[PDB]
RNA sequence: GUAACGGGGCUAAACCAUGCACCGAAGCUGCGGCAGCGACGCUUAUGCGUUGUUGGGUAGGGGAGCGUUCUGUAAGCCUGCGAAGGUGUGCUGUGAGGCAUGCUGGAGGUAUCAGAAGUGCGAAUGCUGACAUAAGUAACGAUAAAGCGGGUGAAAAGCCCGCUCGCCGGAAGACCAAGGGUUCCUGUCCAACGUUAAUCGGGGCAGGGUGAGUCGACCCCUAAGGCGAGGCCGAAAGGCGU
RNA sequence: AGGACCGAACCGACUAAUGUUGAAAAAUUAGCGGAUGACUUGUGGCUGGGGGUGAAAGGCCAAUCAAACCGGGAGAUAGCU
RNA sequence: CCCGGCGAGGGGAGUGAAAAAGAACCUGAAACCGUGUACGUACAAGCAGUGGGAGCACGCUUAGGCGUGUGACUGCGUACC
RNA sequence: GGUUAAGCGACUAAGCGUACACGGUGGAUGCCCUGGCAGUCAGAGGCGAUGAAGGACGUGCUAAUCUGCGAUAAGCGUCGG
């Protein structure tokens, strides 16, 4: 089962148009070292929620 | 003014780079590079690391402040393309395109 | 003497394509489909060069119809006593008397049905 | 359908899955944190804590079941000797999931399980 | 899947060497054919 | 699926008769324009003065042209004060087209009247290249199976180290022949190749590495068979054979 | 003893499923037949295209076979498309 | 010099008449793919044009209105070979 | 002026279209010629057991390839320029 026809520039862009990425909304701020990290993630750092939780 | 920066041959399709930086688009760059720093894409990478270049160019080449640049223009073009065999069932072959991007980041202040 | 055909095929192609801008898709960016799509504006374009004077005295025969029943009298018969009372105004002068002059095509169906009466 | 189902198979066949978190739930022991992908740490709770619940009564048939469940004399010897007492007074919960992001090679969701006095 | 090609050098040698196209009227005139046409390879012989 | 008025609707908005209106085509008329063929008087390179009339068209016949490359005209003319080509825009002709000019371009172009053709593309499941589409879809090649810690690294699910786990074990271990031919080892690199990432590699690059009286080959010897002095045979080529 | 029997290697290929842009231009998996013989296999050799070879299917003769392949006559011819 | 991995790629600087001549290099067309802007488009059925045509946007103009772009709505309209 | 009611109603663009601008891809076009093509005139019409045609290997300050050359090896002697 294959196309009959070449569907056009235009049915691609309208089957795309639910392909578009969600930027994450907003990082939290670590209360203690108030560097920006994913909600419910640790800092790049270490931290979460405050408390440094490794030391890499 | 507006300072440039292009990854060119990025290996990868256009359309790929195109979700991330559709994006980041008219976003202030520090706002693009937490957007990026978190969006878990090979794209995201790339374009990152175009962005960071573009801001490293305004400041260095143009004298610009970084808490001034917005992301005025992030256009992804179609690069060349590589042609691969990939070898299919009862002897036929097929070509793979390995496509590659132009990544152009344009900052400025205005 | 060898001619490289591809200066005039470029120009040619051109032509068709420029005459082709504002169509959807293909039409206005493929020869082969542009230069169908050029073509069939052209047969519409004639054809309706023709459309044009009977939809436009289409128009002008409802407009005076309404006004003219606006004045007590059906389209035909109004025309009927314009032709009886020797007037000679086309109908496209009477559609825009109709709407742009209201007396004035008033006074011309009075003129149709005294010749009528 | 899986209405009230619990385990994750985690495309892995049972007898995997099983030598699997036998594994991880020793790695977890010896080393107190473990960075693994979220939901294998979902379910490395459900192994690792009812062996630190077993460990915190020191029996030799205690010694068995948990010997049974890891297979490592050297983590049964740490469960009893270490993390029982270390626990004797905490009420189940004795690691802690925080999630640390998404592995690179597979943009995995990974998580950081640790025992949860693993401070001191 | 046995394939068609199964090498042998010795074979090879004796079925398309130079010795074996030197050896008849035909082969002489296959060598006279690739060289006229000047191919860096007359033959299989490695 | 109404589905036997095109529909709505209609008791006329049906039917019959009569009558006058009107609508209605690219028919006809009007106005403007072009062309063909006639007939007329002045004549000519026919202009016209007019004047009738014709002008749907496939196969096809006839007539007249546009444009492209090349030759002459041309050691001329245009051209770095910007050629060709490209891309716009404007104007222009009945058309093929033509002219001008903005930008690009950066060195060629070429009137006129002749001359010659690889002289015009949308089709030929045409040919070559490029690029789409399906679509970021299928798939990523045995369902032997992984987990974690440490290292290195810009980055590690995949590399290295470690500890577990699993799988083969008349093999999925080991040594070879054949075949390949540097894939070997070390260093280094990660574009491309690896169906992912790769710091890794049978990838790139460089350097290194193959040591024989006894192993093998060569060699001595013969099999099948080949070739074959002479020879026999065969137009020739050559066949057969001592 | 045996073209004996059961059954691995080895040789095959009866059934089914899968696969059919395959892992694969004939395989995989589960079964299946032969398995001291008219067996099987390595190496080399010989047979050449109206020819070979064939426990015979027009089978096979380099994924090609009611006349191989390559080159040539050759731009065969094509009242057909 | 700068970003980057002592990358790739790029931004400056400089060379050059030219670097949008930078080696993936004269000219750089088309398909094809984007970014920006203008207009339209989420109650509307079909060769996608054509005839009519509102509205908007822009550019001219000394008004006056013309150019342009778009094109709601509407009559007609089933590609080419 | 306020409320209610009724009627009408712009502003949305996930995307998409058309136009334009600017790009990308691509490599057409034009321009170019140390390559071909066809000849004319004229030479020469052979090379080889004094080892040919064609090659293999080697040969440099040389890693490769090409050209040359041949262990006298990008060359040696001599005669001339
Ligand atoms: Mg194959
Ligand atoms: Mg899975
Ligand atoms: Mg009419
Ligand atoms: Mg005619
Ligand atoms: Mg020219
Ligand atoms: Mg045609
Ligand atoms: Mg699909
Ligand atoms: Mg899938
Ligand atoms: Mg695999
Ligand atoms: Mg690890
Ligand atoms: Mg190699
Ligand atoms: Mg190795
Ligand atoms: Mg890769
Ligand atoms: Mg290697
Ligand atoms: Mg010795
Ligand atoms: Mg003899
Ligand atoms: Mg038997
Ligand atoms: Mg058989
Ligand atoms: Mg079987
Ligand atoms: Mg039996
Ligand atoms: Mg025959
Ligand atoms: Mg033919």
């Amino acid at each position: 089962a294959v196309q009959q026809n070449k569907p056009t520039r235009s049915k691609r862009g309208m089957r795309r148009s639910h392909d578009a990425l969600t930027a994450v909304t907003s990082l939290s701020v670590d209360k203690t070292s108030g560097e920006k990290h994913l909600r419910h993630h640790i800092t790049a750092d270490g931290y979460y929620r405050g408390r440094k939780v490794i030391a890499k | 003014m507006e300072t440039i920066a292009k990854h060119r041959h990025a290996r990868s399709s256009a359309q790929k780079v195109r979700l991330v930086a559709d994006l980041i688009r008219g976003k202030k760059v520090s706002q693009a590079l937490d957007i990026l720093t978190y969006t878990n894409k090979k794209a995201a990478v790339l374009v990152k690391k175009v962005l960071e270049s573009a801001i490293a160019n305004a400041e260095h080449n143009d004298g610009a402040d970084i808490d001034d640049l917005k992301v005025t223009k992030i256009f992804v073009d179609e690069g060349p393309s590589m042609k691969r065999i990939m070898p299919r069932a009862k002897g036929r072959a097929d070509r793979i395109l390995k496509r590659t991007s132009h990544i152009t980041v344009v900052v400025s202040d205005r | 003497a060898r001619v490289k055909r591809g200066v005039i095929a470029r120009a040619r192609h051109k032509k068709i394509l420029k005459q082709a801008k504002g169509y959807y898709g293909a039409r206005s960016r493929v020869y082969r489909v542009a230069f169908q799509a050029v073509i069939k504006a052209g047969q519409y374009a004639y054809r309706d060069r023709r459309q044009r004077k009977r939809q436009f005295r289409q128009l002008w025969i409802a407009r005076i119809n309404a006004a003219a029943r606006q004045n007590g009298i059906s389209y035909s018969k109004f025309i009927n006593g314009l032709k009886k009372a020797s007037v000679e105004i086309d109908r496209k002068i009477l559609a825009d008397i109709a709407v742009f002059d209201k007396v004035a095509f008033t006074a011309l169906v009075e003129k149709a049905k005294a010749a009528l009466a | 359908m899986r209405h009230r189902k619990s385990g994750r198979q985690l495309n892995r066949n049972s007898s995997h899955r099983q030598a699997m978190f036998r594994n991880m739930a020793g790695s977890l022991v010896r080393h107190e944190i473990i960075k693994t992908t979220l939901p294998k740490a979902k379910e490395l709770r459900r192994v690792v804590e009812p062996l630190i619940t077993l460990a915190k009564t020191d029996s030799v048939a205690n010694r068995r079941l948990a010997f049974a469940r890891t297979r490592d004399n050297e983590i049964v010897a740490k469960l009893f000797n270490e993390l029982g007492p270390r626990f004797a007074s905490r009420a189940g919960g004795y690691t802690r999931i925080l999630k640390c992001g998404f592995r690179a090679g597979d943009n995995a969701p990974m998580a950081y399980i640790e025992l949860v006095d693993r401070s001191e | 899947m046995k394939r068609t090609f199964q090498p042998s050098v010795l074979k090879r040698n004796r079925s398309h060497g130079f010795r074996a196209r030197m050896a008849t009227k035909n082969g002489r005139q296959v060598l006279a054919r690739r060289r006229a046409k000047g191919r860096a390879r007359l033959t299989v012989s490695k």
